[PDB]
DNA sequence: GGACATGCCCGGACATGCCCTATATCTGACACGTGCCTGGAGACTAGGGAGTAATCCCCTTGGCGGTTAAAACGCGGGGGACAGCGCGTACGTGCGTTTAAGCGGTGCTAGAGCTGTCTACGACCAATTGAGCGGCCTCGGCACCGGATTCTCAGGCCTGGCTCG
DNA sequence: CGAGCCAGGCCTGAGAATCCGGTGCCGAGGCCGCTCAATTGGTCGTAGACAGCTCTAGCACCGCTTAAACGCACGTACGCGCTGTCCCCCGCGTTTTAACCGCCAAGGGGATTACTCCCTAGTCTCCAGGCACGTGTCAGATATAGGGCATGTCCGGGCATGTCC
């Protein structure tokens, strides 16, 4: 029998091809589910995962601190337009919002 | 009863705060107060709905997460 | 004479403040008796999760936030900077909920 | 011992230590992004089956996969995801 | 010769019991099965939602009744779900 | 001889039909014999409202036959369906006519 | 000779145009301008007479929906002539901007 | 290639588009922004439509490709087809 | 101070187009007849998912208290909400023109739509085990509290030049 | 010329960000045991890729007519700016009060496991009604004509203050 090596290590991927496969199967999608779907999936959740933890450690170190919190998470989800554009409907718990003040509340001279 | 004034004047102005006014009219606190009263209605409507029909007497979280789904604002963090 | 700031010097202070952290504002016992108390209108002896209400809770300083927000810059459109209700009542007129 | 509860925890930390060897994550943290994750599957396969239902399509293939990842993905995220996806597809083929 | 899928009749038949002495021109019929087949692709969908989320696999009429609560207004919702009860308690009965 | 449900329910919409097209939409592994049934006298309750309302607003239009005009006055006049049908845009309604009271003239 | 007073001939229009349904756009501007910018998404497109008047009829809705709105805006800001950035803040306050 | 068709959305066809919107007063500003907003809502429906009529293994735009399209963007369309 | 006559303003009497009402024609779009065949209806079988009974423990509900940060109230005030007025400038409204919008007819072929075959692709089941999840430890990153520190800012003392007798 | 009083500038008195530091703490990361589902393997239904044919209307062209766009001239109504007012909310201080953490009892139902049962997928067979096709036919678009009234405009009555005897 040959030796059992993981379809993810085979993309070369970390998220698991079969959860996925398996979830999508039970999802009540369709019948019939081919073989590169859950590939593809398990590509792009890991390739947003990867972004999403860039920024975040990038806010991180910016604070000078060691572990992502909520509130790294959603300064790197709105600091970047196309992650602020494809989660505008999210609410991240813990989060806060933006440090911003309109130039008309400023005070003048 | 007597609860609508738990949601007390220096909370509405904290909240009011967060969203970056700096005046508030008098006028504000009961606004703010019917407005909170009718989603709260609307949402714990949806809620109690959904514990009814899995034949349960106690709001789970996850009623609460479908309700404010379904509501068309999701909320991160209490599962689902 | 004590000393006292002008007005404005404080609200912008508290603005930081609160705009910099992420503590709930909303107190959650007077929120939870209030949450009872309607819901027995809609179900009588009804019981809640505790996470159904720090839920709940998020959800409505998260809705009431931005709304504020929006209220604002209405106000602000109208060279104006005190809100009032007919900007609460544009605001979500203009946003479809009435 | 409870039933069995799926969540993506390892995988999540597995490609954290592949991007960031020395981070971590906190519990609050990993909750938002398998909700995250989540809602990003539900929206693809709903997606995807959808395409597959309008074309008279019974099979669930790669095609349509790649044409929801399109649709709901911006610009450069949509040719990165699908250069990654078509490399690792084919790799896998080839095995 | 290639079939296809309407309610005209149906529609015409209730049109004739409510008011039997009212045509209907083709974009009215058109914006009457776009509103039909709305409005169940809705009631069903909420429906398949509901029955998953309670680990049900049959559509039976207490998730449909469900869902056309959730989706119906006060006097609407009260009179579809007299109209319903009535109406499948007359068909069990007959059989 | 066949005789259909709905003639034993005393309904207008088709019972295997709705039944065809719940079960071939991939919505369920298996399916009750009451939902359609339920479903098909929802259908039936809401077209009779809307074409009741759209035959009251013809007739105050002195027209004998329904237009979409007369729909979307239908749709529009009322609180119940213009909230069904908040996200709605229906072709060839036009619009309420509404016209605000601070541009009448004095 | 005779001349109608400022306000009197709008209001006539506006009822005019509310009482009535036909189309306000016209249509080969508009199928042009689907044909433009077609051309720089995906070459040598071809477009069915119902597409067309559905892209007409949903734009027409839209714009009516939008300038609706902005008087809205304008006259809660005691103004009667839209602005552009009546325009901006109707978008903006819409979620699209 | 058609080029500067974008002058014949005409001042008057905005203008009546305002009217049946109830405004009585339109500023000579309006237009351009107007134009720019009406470019805007088709290169979204249309990056749509051309996707669908692309998976399709389709050429010519359909009128199902189009109302899809718009339900899709949330702003259904009725009497195309459903 | 009383009488007089009119200036002026506002509420009733008026010639053009817009709204409303009446009616002939048709015509193509709406309502009705037909064949059939594919989906709907009657019937038998199975099995697995749904209905129902007993447990529990954990997850919620209920109660006392303290005390302190938050809530309720008093009050000065000043800056923003609101009313009033000028203007001029960009926009409402009218008119000639051309410019193209809209309708009728035909091309025909690219491209949408229906059907034939079968072989790759995926559903479906037995055994397995290794990845995946529940439980426990811990220590380090995070949370809470005390400490010195500077900074953009305010105030008092000294200097200097203006003014009056 | 001498004395006076203050404007102004510069060198010491100040509530929040600069960290700076320390200590506790609790929960995520790792490890281990259990466990259940993805694999691998094979077989068989099946459906959609590709060919092939058909046939629909999209595109282009031509022609014509006529409503609309555009440019210009002109009057004008209010957006913006400015000024004045006022009122009522911000900020601080004082008193209150319940929020929250702490702790402990108790019960009830969500979920689990097991047993049973009945309801619909599946298949078979037969039949009926819904949809192209066709055809009749009638209500609104188009067109013309007639009544009546809104409107920017005019006129008469009442009010008010100026003037003469």
């Amino acid at each position: 029998r040959a030796k059992a090596k993981t379809r993810s290590s085979r993309a070369g991927l970390q998220f698991p091809v079969g959860r996925v496969h398996r979830l999508l199967r039970k999802g009540n999608y369709s019948e019939r589910v081919g073989a590169g779907a859950p590939v593809y999936l398990a590509a792009v959740l890991e390739y947003l995962t990867a972004e999403i933890l860039e920024l975040a450690g990038n806010a991180a170190r910016d604070n000078k601190k060691t572990r992502i919190i909520p509130r790294h998470l959603q300064l790197a989800i709105r600091n970047d337009e196309e992650l602020n554009k494809l989660l505008g409907r999210v609410t991240i718990a813990q989060g806060g919002v933006l440090p911003n003040i309109q130039a008309v509340l400023l005070p003048k001279k | 009863r007597d609860n609508i004034q738990g949601i007390t004047k220096p909370a509405i102005r904290r909240l009011a705060r967060r969203g970056g006014v700096k005046r508030i009219s008098g006028l504000i606190y009961e606004e703010t107060r019917g407005v909170l009263k009718v989603f709260l209605e609307n949402v714990i409507r949806d809620a109690v709905t959904y514990t009814e029909h899995a034949k349960r007497k106690t709001v789970t979280a996850m009623d609460v997460v479908y309700a404010l789904k379904r509501q068309g604002r999701t909320l991160y963090g209490f599962g689902g | 004479k004590p000393h006292r700031y002008r007005p404005g010097t404080v609200a912008l202070r508290e603005i930081r403040r609160y705009q910099k952290s992420t503590e709930l504002l909303i107190r959650k016992l007077p929120f939870q008796r209030l949450v009872r108390e309607i819901a027995q209108d809609f179900k009588t002896d009804l019981r809640f999760q505790s996470s159904a209400v720090m839920a709940l809770q998020e959800a409505c300083e998260a809705y009431l936030v931005g709304l504020f927000e929006d209220t604002n810059l209405c106000a602000i459109h109208a060279k104006r900077v005190t809100i009032m209700p007919k900007d609460i009542q544009l605001a979500r007129r203009i946003r479809g909920e009435r | 011992k409870r039933s069995r509860k799926e969540s993506y925890s390892i995988y999540v930390y597995k490609v954290l230590k592949q991007v960031h060897p020395d981070t971590g994550i906190s519990s609050k943290a990993m909750g938002i992004m398998n909700s995250f994750v989540n809602d990003i599957f539900e929206r693809i396969a709903g997606e995807a089956s959808r395409l597959a239902h309008y074309n008279k399509r019974s099979t669930i293939t790669s095609r349509e996969i790649q044409t929801a990842v399109r649709l709901l993905l911006p610009g450069e995220l949509a040719k990165h995801a699908v250069s990654e996806g078509t490399k690792a597809v084919t790799k896998y083929t080839s095995a």
